[PDB]
């Protein structure tokens, strides 16, 4: 079984920044794209961006491109997402999810609550 | 940046009777490669979202036959013939054809 | 297998009230106390109160006495916690948890997010 | 209300290296009966909290031998022989002898 294990919940002050981790195991971490989707109030789920562990290459939705940054560490099979200059509206559960190919999010992280 | 619209937004189901959720994209969503990346996800109470259907009508491995999807071009629909207790949760359609991928607002199913 | 399955995440406007359900399965509902504990990133875990499924007896923390009500429907083995007059500080994950005899919280529900 | 104060509040233990968390009740906490309902709970990232130890020193069901609790009257401590990656999370000491039951601040242990 593959497991995507994220960092524990966090509470943040307006303007502050949060760095959420996502360690994967069970499959070849560097061969699948890693996406971050968030579950925010009256916004259901929304894609935030993604990164390829193997190339470190990224893509960010415009809605967050001026505040987010995604990175990864292949030596510890982990991906990170930093959402800077936080505000009330960012109060949401953050998820990482790898994509399969013919379909997308087949494996999800347990989620990281940020208030 | 396609706008996916689900209807209804609330779907109280009587344990045993079929249910249905519609989803319409603001524009055609079949990829140049011919694949329409339309997917349905279910987020059961308190759990991470999970993949139910992909490529419009293909059930993901492990997903019961009760679920099924259909549609084409711009209109899609999920069908939960015979809803069970563990089917409650928020359902979302999603398109991955266009950048950026986008989800519907979510339909809440409760018995 | 014993399990407590709670209701889904709730989004609530300030001033409103939310009622969380906890359906107990895999065991005899009336033989144990059902507690309600909440995890608000500010101050870890805090006991909100409890209820005895048999007599419907209840005990509320002083902090939540004037706006929380606990109830239960033995016919469907479900406990309820209704918190009224919600405020920003109530954004948290609410858990119901059954007592295991020599220990206070044997099994936990998966938790209900309320923002 | 009995206050439980844990220390440290942060405990970044190098993997393999042992560890220990302190907890001191503001008052004797043995119940009218003979039992001291002092318990330790671990909430792993995004998971419901789980029981590690009860009665001050009895390890709960499927909890590994790496964990152990000790203490009496005022002081109590949790100890992990060899901290592993999956042991990360916020540890809480809890007292249920007096109503209202109270939890400590919580100790966040990290690799």
């Amino acid at each position: 079984q593959v497991q995507l294990v994220q960092s524990g919940a966090e509470v943040k002050k307006p303007g502050a920044s949060v760095k959420v981790s996502c360690k994967a195991s069970g499959y070849t971490f560097t061969s699948y794209w890693m996406h971050w989707v968030r579950q925010a109030p009256g916004q259901g789920l929304e894609w935030m961006g993604n990164i390829y562990p193997g190339s470190g290459g990224t893509n960010y939705a415009e809605k967050f491109k001026n505040r987010v940054t995604m990175t990864r560490d292949t030596s510890i099979s982990t991906a990170y997402m930093e959402l800077s200059r936080l505000r009330s509206d960012d109060t949401a559960v953050y998820y990482c999810a790898r994509s399969g190919g013919p379909y997308f999010f087949d494996y999800w992280g347990q989620g990281t609550l940020v208030t | 940046d396609i706008v996916m619209t689900q209807s209804p937004l609330s779907l109280p189901v009587t344990p045993g009777e079929p249910a249905s959720i519609s989803c319409r994209s603001s524009q055609n969503i079949v990829h140049n490669n011919g694949i329409t990346y339309l997917e349905w996800y279910l987020q059961k109470p308190g759990q991470s979202p999970q993949l139910l259907i992909y490529k419009v009508s293909d059930r993901f491995s492990g997903v019961p036959d009760r679920f099924s999807g259909s549609g084409s071009g711009t209109d899609f629909t999920l069908k939960i013939s015979r809803v069970e207790a563990e089917d409650v949760g928020v359902y979302y359609c999603f398109q991955g054809s266009h950048i950026p991928p986008t989800f519907g607002q979510g339909t809440k199913v409760e018995i």
